[PDB]
């Protein structure tokens, strides 16, 4: 059975690094992505990285968040810099084939449990 | 001169094998046809 563990901090005043490790399936040939869900708002696409090491970013978080992948360890990491109060949300790791997507959540079949992140001024 | 009776194994297999094969086809096609993402 496939699992996507996540790890990272919960509260910042700010820089952070949220990591995601996959088990039960090698995602070398899949796109690994990070999504974000704030309270009440719908799930939105933060970043994605492809087998060709090509990186796609959302407009809201272009130039701030940096996605990377460790293919040997089967993991995807997201470095977060320039945090703001509206960045408070649950951050989700996902893996998929990118059918009709690379930006739609429906294209990703495997999802992590989510990690809370909060920014306090 | 006695004769062999019709095998009850055959009698119940006639109803079992087609029935199980049809149920398998139902489950297989149902669980595999509707699998892709949609817009
Ligand atoms: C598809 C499986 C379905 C199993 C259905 C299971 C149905 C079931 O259990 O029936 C008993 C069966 C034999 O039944 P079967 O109809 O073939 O044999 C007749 C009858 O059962 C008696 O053996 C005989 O009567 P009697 O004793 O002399 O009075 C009669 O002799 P006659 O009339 O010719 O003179 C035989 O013709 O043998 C098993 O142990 C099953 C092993 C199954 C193992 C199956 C492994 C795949
Ligand atoms: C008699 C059958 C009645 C119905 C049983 C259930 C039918 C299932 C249809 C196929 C469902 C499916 O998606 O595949 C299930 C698994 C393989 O799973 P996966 O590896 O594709 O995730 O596929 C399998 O492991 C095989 C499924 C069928 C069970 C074995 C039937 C053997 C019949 C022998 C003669 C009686
Ligand atoms: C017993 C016959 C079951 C048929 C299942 C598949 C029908 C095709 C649906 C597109």
């Amino acid at each position: 059975q496939v699992q996507l563990q996540e790890s990272g901090g919960g509260l910042v005043q700010g820089s952070l690094r949220v990591s995601c490790a996959a088990s039960g399936r090698t995602f070398t040939t899949y796109i690994m992505a990070w999504f974000r869900q704030a309270p009440g708002k719908e799930r939105e696409f933060l970043a994605a990285m492809d087998q060709g090491r090509i990186q796609y970013y959302g407009d809201s978080v272009r130039g701030r968040f940096t996605i990377s992948r460790d293919y040997a360890k089967n993991s995807v990491d997201l470095q977060l810099d320039g945090l703001r109060p509206e960045d408070t949300a649950v951050y989700y790791c996902a893996a998929g084939a990118g059918f009709w997507g690379l930006r739609t959540a429906s294209s990703y079949h495997y999802w992590g449990q989510g990690t809370q992140v909060t920014v306090s001024s | 001169k006695t004769f062999n009776s019709v095998s009850k194994i055959d009698r119940l297999s006639r109803i079992a094998f087609p029935l199980l094969f049809g149920i398998f086809n139902l489950v297989y096609w149902a669980t595999y046809l509707n699998r892709e993402p949609q817009l």
